[PDB]
């Protein structure tokens, strides 16, 4: 089974930029897509096609891939961005085909 | 504007049956692939099923293949997941999500249904 | 001539598992770059469409509903197996040009069906295999397999069905069993759909077009820098329209012209009209006519 890494939190301070990686052995490879989940919400797809964004999500995020590694970047990082991150890609491999990752936590500091 | 939108119960006991229900309203919905994701309380996403945009060519994940059925009435805009043999592994909210092909990336979701 | 991206209907061109190209082959005009139609102009390649231009492609069929989709309208090449389409994509030899993911067809069915890669995977030179991306850009568009046109048609066709002399299989439809010894050969084979028909081969192929002065026949433009511009807001003779339009005597003919205050000129597109074919000595009207690559086997006799 293809498995997807994620560090469970993340600390940052307000203006600050965030940084989330999604660890997967030769993630390069495939397509990451990252959804963003509020308490009592549904996840919202936040970043496509490992760098692209859907009408709605500011330029504030921004999708990169390579190697094992892919990383999704909240600059100017707000209190309202304060949520859980899960990373996502397609595997036709041992029965799951669509591998979310552990997630991460996104808390705002100085608040 | 597209509002996956759900119903369905979720308090049953163990080895019952239940039913979940995701009506779709905005896009065609003939033309988008359907699955079903799963998010036990507190933990991240399992996915669990997918059906096409016809009704065959169903894929499950072996953790829940065999007891659910995963079936969409496009004639009334609808997708639905029937439970049977549950357990206590399988509580948690569970999303009806649209690809629009099959690789692809799970947009708009539904709102949520506890189990 | 100068007008062959001023597309029929709506224009679509895109397949719909894939969207990032909508801003340019939705629809697709003038100007811009569609990977899933632009490879239809290169001439000597695609005579039978480069003929018919002015009729609709398999993806403009399926967006203009006249060509109905499949079930999963994409099979995979790395699943368990991706049964759905390998047995018609292998009997049919075709060549896919780097970089597409997928590649649509006519299935046996009579509906659009497609093979297809996941995600940064591309077709091999055969289109029967996926290995993963040599560069660094896929196309985002869907490699027809077909040369083929198609058209609007309510023409009852449940009652035809292949009939070839001395073939007993042509590519997936087996027209009988066969005890001599036979000859097999990849042969490039016309077949046409029709409204309550599968796939119909073709010994022959014997088109006739009838010209008409409906909206599909005429194509028109305003402000080389020309944009398409639907002809219904042209009014017609003793009409009503939101515009004003000028065209040839044959626009002129059925639409009101004005040669000072039109917004567009309107031509009418050669070759364009009913088209119809003689399937078994009878003349009906199909949905689509196309020629493929597939195996044939032949008795001796």
């Amino acid at each position: 089974s293809y498995e997807l890494t994620q560090p469970p939190s993340v600390s940052v301070a307000p203006g600050k930029t965030a940084r989330i990686t999604c660890g997967g052995n030769n993630i390069g490879s495939k397509s990451v897509h990252w959804y963003q989940q509020k308490p009592g919400q549904a996840p919202v797809l936040v970043v496509y096609d490992d760098s692209d964004r859907p009408s709605g999500i500011p330029e504030r995020f921004s999708g990169s891939n390579s190697g094992n590694t892919a990383t999704l970047t909240i600059s100017r990082v707000e209190a309202g961005d304060e949520a859980d991150y899960y990373c996502q890609v397609w595997d036709s491999s041992s029965d799951h085909l669509y591998v979310f990752g552990t997630g991460t936590k996104v808390t705002v500091l100085g608040q | 504007q597209v509002q996956l939108v759900q119903s369905g119960g979720g308090l049953v006991k163990p080895g019952g049956s239940l039913r979940l229900s995701c009506a779709a309203s905005g896009f065609t919905f003939s033309d988008y692939y359907m699955s079903w994701i799963r998010q036990a309380p507190g933990k991240g996403l399992e996915w669990v099923s997918y059906i096409s945009p016809g009704g065959s060519t169903i894929y499950y994940a072996d953790s829940v293949k065999g007891r659910f059925t995963i079936s969409r009435d496009n004639a009334k805009n609808s997708l639905y997941l029937q439970m049977n043999s549950l357990r206590a592994e399988d509580t948690a909210v569970y999303y009806c999500a649209s690809s629009a092909d099959v690789y692809n990336w799970f947009d708009p979701w539904g709102q949520g249904t506890l189990v | 001539d100068p007008h062959l991206r001023n597309r029929p209907g709506k224009g679509h061109n895109y397949i719909d598992g894939m969207t990032q190209e909508d801003a340019t082959c939705k629809p697709v005009t003038y100007a811009g770059a569609c990977s899933s139609f632009d490879v239809l102009l290169e001439k000597g390649k695609f005579p039978l469409f480069q003929s018919y231009a002015h009729h609709r492609t398999l993806l403009e069929a399926v967006h203009d509903t006249i060509i109905a989709k499949a079930d999963p309208p994409s099979c995979d090449l790395q699943s368990a197996h991706g049964n759905p389409c390998m047995k018609e994509k292998l009997v049919m030899k075709t060549h896919c040009p780097n970089d597409y993911q997928s590649a649509h067809y006519l299935n046996n069915d009579g509906k659009m069906a497609s093979v297809k890669c996941p995600p940064k995977y591309e077709l091999t030179e055969d289109c029967n295999f996926c290995r993963q991306m040599t560069g660094a850009s896929l196309k985002k568009g869907s490699y027809p397999l077909q040369d083929l046109f198609c058209q609007s048609s309510e023409d009852d066709g449940s009652k035809l069905k292949t009939k070839m002399k001395g073939v007993c299989e042509v590519g997936v439809q087996a027209l009988k069993k066969c005890d001599g010894q036979l000859s097999t050969a990849h042969e490039v084979v016309p077949f046409a759909v029709f409204k309550n028909s599968k796939k119909v081969y073709l010994d022959k192929l014997d088109l006739k077009t009838e010209e008409n002065l409906l909206p599909d026949s005429f194509v028109c433009f305003e402000h080389r820098e020309l944009k398409s511009f639907d002809i219904s807001q042209c009014p017609k003779i003793g009409g009503h329209g939101s515009k004003k339009c000028t065209g040839d005597a044959a626009f002129c003919s059925a639409y009101e012209c004005t040669a000072q205050y039109a917004n567009a000129y309107c031509s009418h597109a050669n070759g364009s009209g009913i088209v119809q074919i003689q399937v078994s000595g009878v003349w009906k009207k199909p949905l689509c006519v196309g020629y493929e690559r597939v195996v044939v086997k032949r008795e001796l006799s």
